[PDB]
């Protein structure tokens, strides 16, 4: 039920060793240079379905979320999961860095993609809901791949339902504050993101924070938003001010205080645009690289109930760096909360 | 009204900025502070082409952003008008400077703080003079600019208006102390050595891009700003972008590796502001034609928006933040 | 003549070097110090093609610079040959191994560094172990290798000598003892636990990215210089630039994020020239095609140039300061 091929070929020239997949390949190349039909991660595939979830121990799912027509900006997010499930194929799931197999540790699989309705981001909306609600009740922890940054609206919907009666937190690490009351009237666009999680009755201001704003398309609305609820911001000024570990562990101990699950959503925009060309609106005086990583291990450490990662379009990236990046937001968070986990004697 | 400050109910400029004819009274009663002036002018680059191009894109890409900027509780809607472009001849580069020149001066008349994108590096040299007249002998000018390149070059191929010879010219104005001079970011092996021996001879104390990394930046940035505006009836701010790293701005004429981040040019673009005043701004060597994504031209975009802003909430010149969409 | 250090008056070659036939006669006899030879050798890659451009692509880059670096006050006018690409048949990478071999003894037979640029990163593999057999067995090599990736896979598809393997192979050289084996970057999973156990068990000293940035970086490099030029008579540089943050090296075959910046290899650079002395220069798995506007073969050069001035300068082989123009 859980099973994969270690690099991927079957056929005269499988490999079949349990531990293959985290060593140099023995038979052959792998998956190194021709994707062939590479999961995420090389994991095992497995149906955005609770019964099949639970059956597999999975402990992880990645789910893509490729709608990007709830968008104010512009289409192209919808091409993003393609290229990180490529990308994936350029590592191995082992990480020297925590000594960790992620794909043995976490029994990760791949959940596909959630379907779209072209035109309808209500409708679309609605799905994403319904899938990542199959992820949680099957027992996993989620990572969800954009698309749009409309995509915490249901996911932060899906995990406050079942959370129930608990209360959750909601991260924000973006360079928007995407606090829109509307925009245009519409109510759930991607630049709406923080003001909805705010509307879920289990989620409270004293348990949500953003991260990583500057510059000025950010219109008044949305900072006024953080001002009157009350919310921790933390600009782009502060963090490299402060020190990233000190701003990340701070707003982490804030978001995680007598709540029972994590809600963080991270815009790939947060970076800064010499690491991360495409995007759906690229800014500069953001995260270096080593930094995205720090925040990656940070909230590892922590841990969170569902990650989201949002808004890079490869189309207007001419090399693998942004794809590549993306890989190592998730694969550093997994290896932390790994290593994490394994020194506090649990999952 | 304020409603461009809040998510919407439901030509080409800088900033979607109103235009104004290239007009002295006209801009003295528009109401704004600065001027935006294109110079497309590449007839003083012998480095890549492109120059010419960077006026437009560098609009286009301004286009795509709100007037509010929350960090400084400012808003930049009325500041500046475009003018449009200064009207570039025929192979005629004489003649082409002459116009620059009479431009420069008439924004200088009006009151308002012309920025001037080109377009090539010469277009300061002649932008310095416009400066240096409107302020006359009896004042002090101070000159400070950004750049990987000296440009000091007394003479290039035989001609002594071209790029490479900027500073040259620049630093030979009667009312432009050397001592009121700043060049930052100086670095690899487009500075040749006639560059340094010309700055030593004059007395040109250049912070080159690693005597800066050795201060820790900000501390010889200070020093230099100091310099630069202190005792001075007028102050002249020139960038060529490939003062920052090859990474952060590679759509300029020639870029080099070893140069600012992003973030340390913000907390510069800050410490200008803080003296309260500038006379003049330009940009140059933003060349658009090798940049997808169009990294440089929203790098400078940033720049020049933030001194706007920073300038402002240095005047007080802030919104009223208790103001709410509804 | 010196007309190119100055501002002018008015075959692709490595900074615009004369050609060299690969003779160790002609070389001894030319006056430089350094032969750059292209290996545009593919067919030990593991992953995505196209560092077969890179020599090529790396020489026009260096074309576009000045041979006089102010910063170190030295002139690199002469100091370099280019012999040219080694010539390699395809889909015999055994003749084409002994072909690189054959070149790089050439090289070093004729007292001159050889500067090698790929192409993939198996063929450091031979060219270190003619370095090896050039010095003998009577003495004492030396390692240092910059990059992401350990390398240090024993076997990888069954085969001992490809890219992947580089590592393993090179540290199996009868004189280059593991306590004089630098690696500096390694990070990110493209790491196996076989690379980390072989490393383990030989005593490989690496300095992964995260070592480096506990270190305040330079404090770790310093150390592992020392180990690789301390007590050695020739030492062996190589880089594969995904040692450095993606954002400077998009362009190589398999770019990582959290890596250095342009800036810290710069100050590493002048690190390694204060030992006064390296044996051959490497650099492979440049990728042309996932470049972004030559950054990372801008880098590449820069950083290669730089070394060489930084060598330059510390044997005092500058130039005479009372030199002026025309
Ligand atoms: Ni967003
Ligand atoms: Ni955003």
């Amino acid at each position: 039920k859980w099973q994969f091929t270690p690099h991927q070929h079957r056929g005269p020239a499988e490999q079949f060793g349990e531990n293959d997949h985290i060593y140099s390949p023995k038979l052959h190349n792998g998956s190194f240079k021709s994707r062939g039909l590479a999961t995420f991660m090389g994991a095992p595939y497995c149906p955005p379905d609770r019964h099949k979830i639970r059956e597999m121990g999975a402990k992880i799912c990645f789910l893509a979320v490729p709608w990007d027509q709830g968008q104010i900006v512009r289409a192209g997010a919808s091409q993003g999961a393609a290229a990180l499930r490529d990308a994936t194929t350029q590592y191995f799931p082992y990480m020297f860095e925590y000594d960790v197999d992620l794909l043995s540790f976490f029994r990760v699989v791949d959940c596909g993609d959630v379907p779209t309705v072209p035109g309808n981001n209500i409708k679309s909306q609605e799905y994403t809901a319904d899938y990542v609600t199959e992820c949680l009740e099957g027992g996993a922890k989620v990572i969800l791949f954009g698309g749009d940054h409309s995509l915490p609206i249901p996911g932060a919907k899906a995990l406050s339902r079942f959370t129930g009666s608990g209360k959750m937190g909601y991260l924000h690490v973006d360079c928007h504050l995407d606090a829109a009351p509307d925009w245009a009237g519409n109510l759930i666009t991607n630049c709406s993101g923080a003001p909805r999680a705010l509307d879920l009755p289990n989620c409270n201001a004293r348990n949500m924070a953003h991260m990583g704003s500057r510059n000025g398309l950010n219109p008044k609305d949305w900072w006024d938003f953080y001002v009157d609820n009350e919310i921790r911001v933390v600009t782009m000024s502060e963090m490299i001010e402060r020190g990233l570990e000190v701003c990340a562990n701070e707003i982490f101990e804030r978001v995680k205080k007598d709540t029972d699950s994590l809600y963080f959503t991270w815009d790939t925009d947060s970076i800064d645009i010499s690491c991360m060309p495409g995007n759906s609106a690229p800014e500069c005086y953001g995260l270096k690289g080593r930094e995205v990583i720090q925040l990656a291990r940070i909230a590892g450490r922590h841990g969170c109930d569902i990650l989201d990662i949002v808004e890079f379009c490869p189309y207007f990236d001419p090399s693998q760096i942004g794809a590549k990046m993306t890989v190592n937001m998730i694969y550093h968070y997994l290896g932390s909360r790994a290593q994490t986990l394994r020194q506090q004697g649990k999952q | 009204s304020y409603a461009h400050l809040f998510s919407p109910l439901g030509l080409i400029t800088f900033l979607r900025s109103a235009h104004v004819p290239l007009n002295a009274e006209a801009l003295k009663a528009c109401g704004a502070k600065y001027a935006f002036v294109g110079v497309p002018f590449d007839e003083g680059n012998i480095g890549k082409p492109g120059s010419e191009d960077a006026p437009r894109e560098f609009r286009l890409i301004t286009q795509e952003y709100f007037s509010y900027w929350f960090e400084y509780n400012v808003d930049l809607h009325g500041k500046a008008v475009d003018c449009g472009d200064v009207s570039m001849p025929k192979v005629s580069p004489e003649v082409a400077h002459e116009r620059i020149y009479r431009a420069v001066r008439e924004v200088l008349k009006s009151g308002l703080i012309p920025i001037i994108c080109g377009g090539d590096r010469s277009i300061s040299i002649t932008a310095a003079r416009a400066l240096s007249d409107h302020i006359g002998p009896q004042k002090k000018m101070g000159y400070m600019h950004f750049g990987a390149q000296l440009d000091m070059a007394d003479s290039w191929a035989g001609e002594r208006n071209l790029a490479p010879c900027a500073m040259a010219r620049i630093t030979e104005l009667p009312n432009l102390d050397i001592r009121n001079v700043a060049h930052l970011g100086a670095r690899n092996a487009m500075n040749p050595k006639d560059h340094i021996d010309l700055s030593k001879e004059r007395g040109l104390q250049y912070d080159s891009m690693f005597d800066l990394f050795d201060a820790g930046i900000y501390p010889l940035v200070e020093r230099s700003i100091d310099r630069v505006w202190s005792g001075t009836d007028a102050q002249y701010l020139g960038f060529n972008f490939n003062v920052m790293d090859s990474s952060t701005a590679p759509g300029v004429t020639s870029t080099e590796p070893g140069g600012l981040e992003s973030r340390e040019m913000m907390r510069i673009v800050d410490m200008i502001a803080k003296r309260g005043g500038v006379s003049v701004i330009d940009l140059t060597e933003l060349c658009p034609i090798f940049d997808i994504s169009g990294t440089a031209a929203r790098l400078a975009a940033c720049v020049i928006m933030r001194l706007m802003a920073s300038l402002a909430a240095q005047d007080g010149d802030v919104i009223d933040d208790k103001l709410r969409r509804t």
